């Protein structure tokens, strides 16, 4: 499969998640996405195809993981944005009041701009500290897809926020809207991940 | 807030 963010994956045929970033480790390729998508080991599909297992992951605490895929993928320095594509040209950080899009399998790609840095998302299964927002609009299946900036900066993984009851925030305003995410600094440095970037 | 996921 040709590996983009923002692309949907199933973990154990059930879950379905969105990639975050195509990365390798030495040899090894793989992409980063949300811990909360899957447990170690567990199998991650790309349109009914096996294409690798959960290598590592953090959640709760942090919401990381990384994918390592099999020899046969195509690891591509792009991010989705409806049928054209965004090049992932590195990993600057910016700062509060910069606009952000992100790209995931349910909502497609939405942009706003990032509100605060160190946010605490209190899920039920534990605290998620360190979260910067956005007030992009997400839902049910966007995490672990990209965050990026319209200039090729990847920002984080999709974690969480204030989904409504019909699934996205997208239907309240963005002044309402808490949409969070993992910076991907930390899962750089913590797995040894190179960003494949073009 | 909740997780996302799907």
């Amino acid at each position: 499969a040709n590996i983009v963010g923002g692309i949907e994956y199933s973990i154990n045929n059930a879950s379905l998640c969105s990639v975050g970033f195509s990365v390798t480790r030495g040899a090894t390729k793989g992409f980063v996405t949300a811990g909360h998508c899957g447990t170690v080991n567990a199998t991650a599909r790309i349109g009914g195809a096996v294409v690798g297992t959960f290598a590592a992951r953090v959640f709760p605490g942090n919401d990381r993981a990384w994918v390592s895929l099999t020899s046969a993928q195509t690891l591509l320095p792009r991010v989705a944005n409806g049928s054209s594509f965004v090049t992932v040209r590195g990993s600057t950080e910016a700062a509060v009041g910069a606009a952000v899009c992100r790209s995931g399998r349910t909502t497609g790609y939405q942009c706003g701009t990032i509100t605060a840095k160190n946010v605490t998302a209190n899920y039920a299964e534990g605290a998620v500290r360190g979260l910067t927002q956005g007030n992009a609009c997400m839902g049910r299946g966007d995490s672990g897809g990209s965050w990026i900036t319209s200039a090729g900066q990847a920002q984080g993984v999709m974690s969480g926020g204030n989904v409504q009851s019909n699934g996205n925030n997208c239907g309240i305003p963005a002044s309402q809207r808490s949409s969070l995410f993992e910076r991907l600094q930390p899962i750089l440095s913590q797995y040894g991940l190179s960003l494949v970037t073009g | 807030a909740a997780p996302x996921x799907a």
